[PDB]
């Protein structure tokens, strides 16, 4: 799933 | 349910949180395991047009503490928990684990030109740099001399810290940024 | 320079 997906990596990286 | 409880007692997330996460989670992955190959996949996703197969596999090895090659939720949650509510402290630390390759508690010039090397190959296609810093040796040559303070080679985790606190733009690839900006 | 930050924070944008 990409919201969940782009919801982790801008934890990491936004 | 009973390792709900356990995960909350770790992490700053709440059960509720914890719950959500692993919806998302399992949904994603159903084998609950990720490999470093849907990883990579997941990277490609939001960076199509560059090479973010070294990348995303540094960040995996973070997440993999017990170097067993696989993400268990365990694992992804504990690398959310510290990334996005740790202390600066922590968060700091886990960026350092990212840089240090080798694990043995220093960051080589040549560890962080990997780093710097494919975090270009994954994103440099997108952005316009300063000729000065265009390239990874250029951008090391001039941040590890600024942070590596007893003219060693060596990074430890303080001068990593200090010098990243001094210049955030040292790890602008990460959330971390805008803790220290 | 904060360029990669910048394109982040657009490439990861919800
Ligand atoms: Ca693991
Ligand atoms: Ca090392
Ligand atoms: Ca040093
Ligand atoms: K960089």
């Amino acid at each position: 799933n990409i919201e969940f997906r782009k919801a982790f990596l801008k934890i990491l990286h936004s | 349910p009973e390792v709900v409880e356990e995960l909350t007692r770790k992490t700053y997330f709440t059960e509720k949180e914890v719950q959500q996460w692993y919806k998302g989670f399992i949904k994603d992955c159903p084998s609950g395991q990720l490999d470093a190959a849907g990883f990579q996949k997941i990277y490609k996703q939001f960076f199509p047009f560059g090479d973010p197969t070294k990348f995303a596999t540094f960040v995996f090895n973070v997440f993999d503490e017990n170097k067993d090659g696989r993400i268990e939720f365990s694992e992804f949650i504990q690398a959310l928990s510290v990334t996005s509510r740790g202390t600066l402290d922590e968060k700091l630390r886990w960026a350092f684990k990212l840089y240090d390759l080798d694990n043995d508690g220093y960051i080589t010039r040549n560890e962080m030109l990997d780093i710097v090397d494919a975090i270009y190959q994954m994103v440099g296609n997108t952005v316009e740099l300063p000729e000065e810093e265009n390239t990874p040796e250029k951008r090391v040559d001039r941040i590890f001399a600024m942070m590596d303070k007893n003219a060693d080679g060596k990074l430890t985790l303080q001068e990593f810290q200090e010098g990243s606190k001094a210049d955030p733009s040292i790890v602008q690839a990460l959330s971390l940024y805008d803790g220290l900006v």
